[PDB]
């Protein structure tokens, strides 16, 4: 369980 | 008896061939094999002239080696100061489909013509300031293909009417009519002495004409298709030709036959324009490929290429000072090329 | 008819061309080569002039 | 070809006046126009310039702001409106035609003039002498010395020669040294080093009597010489 | 976790790079392919190629190294700005093409107005300037962050690029960009392509009428997951497994679109088929 | 730049302004080349709308048309036809009053169609003088099958809806002429050119509208290809 981050 | 006349014509033609063969003791490639090669000519676009609205058909240099006249099917003759790229004049023409333009050797007049069948002579040095039609010259059951000034008062013209004509500009009348062709005459070249001029035609023959006597002195017949371009060698003893068949040919007046042929199998497109360098060592031709090619006039080897056009080269004029080569194309641009170093 | 006059004109012009005083292609080529070599020094396209004499640069 | 100026007359100091010139017989639109004044019994002096399409306007430093130059191409009329006249502005105002392109002859036509009566870095042009006595048939020479070398990097030497006969507008003889416009080519000629210049008349005639003015055309403040009057 | 995602991404990368390179190379090399109508295609190819190059490689790196951002804070801002700019630029390239292709409804104004390169340069400048200008507001919110105090802190000791400002402002920006650069472009495209199909329907080509809505559908499929990712992150906490799936699938679809744009717009056209 | 060079550049810039101002007009105008034998009513069409070339101008719905008729030029067309490689359409007019003339017209249409330089120019084909064709085929004194024997077997295609009030005989004859030209149209060219056959007569006032619609379609196809839609 690790968080990806939005494609800003 | 017409039959005997045509048989006599056949015998005369065979006599011509026999004499030309007897004069062919050697060939130009054999004689010139020992001469140092030209090397790779790397001419670079020094100026691009971007004024015209449509295809550029013809351009000609003023004797000053600085001013150009350029014709486009929009119906515009733009006179360009090649050194600065400034537009000296924009001449609106009463006929849009203009195929040829000429610059008077004195610089006072420019001629143009095309499918209007009229050679329009424009006065560039009026007191009123604007360029005006000095005269319109009109007799031809055909489009005007090439016009060249002998002087301010005499202009030779060629037309699809199978004839060339020497016009007296002051009176507007044909002084002499040259009638020996059978197809459309497509290009004229005046000899340096202006006593003779050579006309190529769609009949695959180039004929030499005496301007004063009005008679065809010789006929040259080496090509296989229309002779789209013709240019006198600088000494007046030879002239180059270019045809729809992708072959240029160098003819000598004294030898009365082909001396050299310039063709390469990578070329399958017709010559649109031909002109020599000042020394005559380089023959430059436009091709429809779309690039131009520089040929060693004596070694026949392709010495270089001028690539910078997006459509077919239509005109190609080497400056009288030999310092630059102008090249017009249907892409509406003129490129002025000069040596590398 | 026009055909016979046209043929007579053709043969007359052919005779005019036949009698011209031709020279050997050897001498013609020699003359062209001599002119080419004599004026080679003054051909800005064959032998590029320096950038200072070049008017366009 | 005519340039006919209108206006002039007498003006009280500090007033305003509106000179106009009507152009006929030439493509007025394509020509740049100049105003050149001549104070009584003094030399020519440049006033104002308006290029074709009115794209560029220049004034003499002695005129900036005070006078405004405008043109109405469709009416073939040039204008010069003066906002605050001074005694120094009394002069005959000539409308001068100019056209600029390779081989053009600027300052080739001068109107007859309009007499108006009022109740540095500039290139100084010096003419050797105010007067030179001569008789017909003699070769003559007039010389001018500029304060700056007029030989541009382009190779042109922007020096002009004008002849003003009594009661006539100036006539352009040589527009760049050795280029002859209204010439009698067997008679008039000119040459110079780029800082010293000379005009040669090979065989003087009665028609040559008048004041010969040098002009430079390298920098916009256009400066005429004081003029050399040939007398016979 | 990683290897299947890497495989799919690199397949998409090779395919899209081949397509975009081919379209640009054809536009440049052949004399008949530099018409001003082709500059829209070149701009689209460049935009999609930069979307692939800027996103796809660095994304995979993050698929294996979250902690630490490699490119540094200046690189953080530069990457966010460039990526967002190229995405918006691709959207606006497609929309400008749809508007320009509406000339099939007003037939002669294409020749009267487009043939001059001045118009193509003006509209491409509008596209890319708008892309940069509207990219700036979203990118200003991202800045490398790390704040742990070592009470019993974990091993990593590194920092990552993420939202420095409050999540609500990011949500405002994400939803406003989603509206103005997916919903509005979608409406424009749908309406204009309906009209194109309609005026091509007046008779007395079919493939064109089909392909136009193929384009609209591809645009939807490919950009809906992208704004879906951004909105989903902005609106959310234990649910993030769903986001874990959403991000990967949306990446697949978005980069598939970035690779497919060349095939749809330039390569399958009659002109390009005749010059390969 | 010296004082004179600046003014020369100003003149060049004004000339460029004129060249752009008339470039707009040039690119807004549609160029047409009008061809046809002397038997064909080019003159009648132009009257209903530089001896070498006649530039007729006409306007429909505020779109300018230039129509060039090449007159006193020799029949070896091969050369000057290069110039018109960049025209919106070729308007080809053929006299439909059948005689041996019509086969020559078909050969001329072939030569125009298959020309290397016209490889991309559509042909608007006016099968003119329909009134005379109707009168001739109704009188029957001379019948098309005398010159084109294939007409003995030709039967009216069902898909070609006939005009109201026209006899089936006239319809069949005119459709056969139309097909004989269209066959030359379709035998070559991979869609880069399309023929637009139109029947017309001297009294017809609609011809300008027909040319407008045909140029509409031609420009539409050019756009579709240029913008990569097709």
């Amino acid at each position: 369980f690790f968080l990806f981050r939005p494609r800003n | 008896e017409l039959d005997q006349l045509r048989q006599e014509a056949e015998q005369l033609k065979n006599q011509i061939r026999d004499a030309r063969k007897a004069c062919a003791d050697a060939t130009l490639s054999q004689i010139t094999n020992n001469i140092d090669p030209v090397g790779r000519i790397q001419m670079r676009t020094r100026r691009t002239l971007r004024g015209h609205l449509a295809k550029i058909y013809a351009m000609h240099w003023g004797t000053d080696s600085r001013l150009l006249v350029s014709a486009s099917q929009d119906g515009k003759l733009i006179i360009w100061d090649s050194y600065t790229t400034n537009k000296v004049h924009a001449i609106p023409l009463r006929s849009s489909w203009v195929m040829t333009c000429a610059y008077a050797p004195s610089g006072n007049y420019v001629a143009c013509g095309g499918l209007d069948n009229i050679c329009s002579i424009y006065n560039l040095k009026t007191r009123e300031g604007n360029v005006r039609v000095s005269r319109e010259l009109a007799g031809h059951t055909g489009y005007l293909s090439c016009c060249r000034f002998l002087d301010d008062n005499q202009i030779v013209t060629s037309s699809g009417d199978t004839t060339c004509a020497l016009w007296d500009i002051e009176t507007g009348q044909q002084t002499t009519t040259f009638t020996g062709h059978t197809g459309d005459v497509m290009s004229l070249s005046l000899a340096p002495d202006t006593r003779l001029f050579v006309s190529g035609a769609c009949d695959a023959s180039a004929k030499l004409w005496d301007v004063r006597e009005g008679m065809c002195r010789q006929t040259f017949t080496g090509h296989e298709s229309d002779i789209n371009a013709i240019c006198f060698f600088p000494n007046g003893n030879a002239f180059a030709t270019g045809s729809d068949d992708a072959t240029c040919r160098l003819f000598d007046l004294r030898a009365d036959q082909e001396l050299m042929t310039y063709s390469h199998d990578n070329i399958i497109c017709g010559i649109t324009s031909v002109s020599f360098s000042k020394s005559g060592r380089l023959l430059l031709a436009g091709y429809d490929d779309f690039n131009c090619n520089v040929w060693d006039a004596l070694k026949a080897d392709r010495a270089g290429v001028l690539a910078g056009h997006d459509n077919r080269v239509s005109c190609l004029g080497v400056t009288d000072d030999g310092m630059a080569v102008a090249t017009g194309s249907w892409d509406s641009f003129l490129k002025i090329w000069n040596g590398s170093s | 008819t026009a055909s016979i006059a046209q043929a007579r004109k053709l043969v007359e012009q052919l005779k005019m061309e036949a009698n011209i005083d031709r020279i050997k292609v050897s001498k013609a080529a020699a003359d062209l080569m001599a002119y080419c070599e004599a004026h080679a020094k003054e051909d800005p396209l064959l032998t590029p002039v320096p950038a200072s004499e070049n008017p366009f640069r | 070809v005519q340039l006919v100026e209108s206006g002039g007359g007498l003006v009280q100091p500090g007033g305003s006046r509106k000179l106009s010139c009507s152009a006929s017989g030439f493509a007025f639109s394509s020509f740049g126009m100049h105003w050149v004044r001549q104070a009584p019994e003094k030399g020519l002096e440049w006033v104002a310039y308006i290029s074709s399409g009115s794209g560029t306007i220049y004034y003499a430093d002695t005129v900036k702001g005070r006078f405004t130059i405008s043109r109405d191409d469709p009416k073939n009329t040039l204008f010069l409106q003066m906002t605050s006249l001074r005694s120094e502005d009394t002069a005959m105002y000539y409308c001068v035609r100019s056209i600029y392109y390779y081989g053009s002859s600027p300052f080739d036509f001068w109107g007859q003039g309009t007499t108006l009566t009022v109740s540095s870095s500039d290139i100084v042009m010096t003419q050797a002498t105010s007067s030179v006595p001569v008789t017909p048939g003699e070769s003559v020479s007039i010389s001018c010395r500029s304060s700056k070398s007029l030989l541009h990097s382009n190779g042109n030497t922007y020096l002009y020669w004008f002849l003003q006969r009594p009661g006539q507008s100036p006539q352009l003889l040589i527009y760049r040294m050795s280029n002859l416009a209204s010439g009698v080519p067997d008679r008039f000629s000119g040459s110079g080093s780029g800082t010293a210049f000379t005009l040669t008349i090979s065989r003087l005639e009665a028609e040559d009597v008048g004041v010969y003015y040098c002009m430079q055309h390298l920098e916009y403040p256009l400066t005429f010489g004081a003029g050399t009057k040939l007398e016979l | 976790l990683f290897m299947p995602i890497c495989a799919t991404y690199l397949l998409i990368f090779v395919v899209g790079a081949v397509g975009n390179g081919l379209t640009c190379l054809v536009i440049l090399r052949h004399k008949a392919m530099r018409t001003p109508t082709n500059y829209y295609l070149f701009s689209l190819a460049v935009s999609d190629l930069l979307v692939l190059l800027v996103g796809l490689p660095l994304e995979l790196y993050e698929m294996w190294h979250n902690y630490p951002f490699l490119l540094g804070v200046g690189g953080c801002y530069f990457r966010t700005l460039l990526f967002e700019m190229v995405c918006l630029a691709s959207v606006l390239n497609v929309t400008a093409l749809s508007v320009e292709r509406y000339v099939a409804v007003v037939h002669p104004l294409q020749a009267r107005s487009m043939v001059t390169r001045a118009h193509v340069r003006r509209v491409l400048g509008a596209v890319w300037g708008l892309a940069m200008l509207c990219s700036l507001p979203n990118t200003s919110l991202h800045g490398i962050r790390q704040l742990h105090v070592p009470c019993r802190g974990p091993v990593p000791d590194s920092a990552v690029c993420m939202l420095v400002r409050p999540r609500a402002l990011y949500n405002m920006v994400v939803q406003t960009t989603a509206l103005l650069f997916f919903c509005l472009p979608m409406a424009i495209m749908s309406v204009l392509y309906l009209l194109i199909g309609l005026r091509l329907r007046r008779e007395r080509r079919r493939q064109v009428t089909k392909m136009l809505f193929v384009l609209v559908v591809v645009f939807g499929i490919c950009w809906a997951p992208f704004h879906a990712d951004r909105v989903m992150w902005s609106v959310v906490d234990g649910l993030h497994l769903a986001f874990q799936h959403v991000h990967v699938i949306s990446g697949i679809f978005f980069y598939l679109g970035s690779a497919a744009n060349p095939v749809l717009y330039s390569l399958m056209s009659s002109r390009f088929r005749e010059t390969f | 730049l010296s004082a004179e060079d600046k003014a020369a550049v100003e003149r060049s810039k004004m000339i460029e302004k004129q060249l752009q101002k008339d470039k707009q007009v040039y690119r807004r105008t549609l160029r047409l080349l009008l061809l046809g034998a002397d038997n064909s009513g080019k003159s009648t069409i132009v009257k209903q709308m530089t001896s070498g070339i006649f530039e007729t101008k006409f306007q429909v719905d505020k779109v300018n048309f230039h129509m060039f008729d090449v007159g006193a030029q020799r029949d070896e067309r091969r050369k000057w036809i290069q110039c018109f490689n960049d025209v919106t359409a070729i308007i080809f007019v053929v006299d439909s009053s059948d005689y041996n003339r019509l086969q020559e017209a078909l050969n001329d249409f072939k030569s125009i169609w298959n020309n290397r330089w016209l490889r991309t120019i559509s042909v608007i084909l006016f099968l003119n003088k329909q009134d005379l064709l109707a009168e001739k085929v109704l009188a029957g004194k001379s019948k098309i099958e005398d010159y084109f024997p294939e007409f003995a077997r030709y039967t009216t295609p069902e898909d070609a809806t006939p005009e109201p009030g026209e006899d089936p005989r006239v319809t069949r004859a005119k459709y056969f002429i139309r097909k004989e030209f269209v066959d030359i149209s379709t035998a070559s060219g991979d869609g880069r050119h399309i023929c637009y056959p139109h029947f017309t007569c001297s009294v017809d006032t609609e011809n300008a509208r027909r040319i407008f619609n045909d140029c509409k379609d031609i420009i539409l196809q050019m756009n579709l290809r240029e913008y990569n839609l097709v």
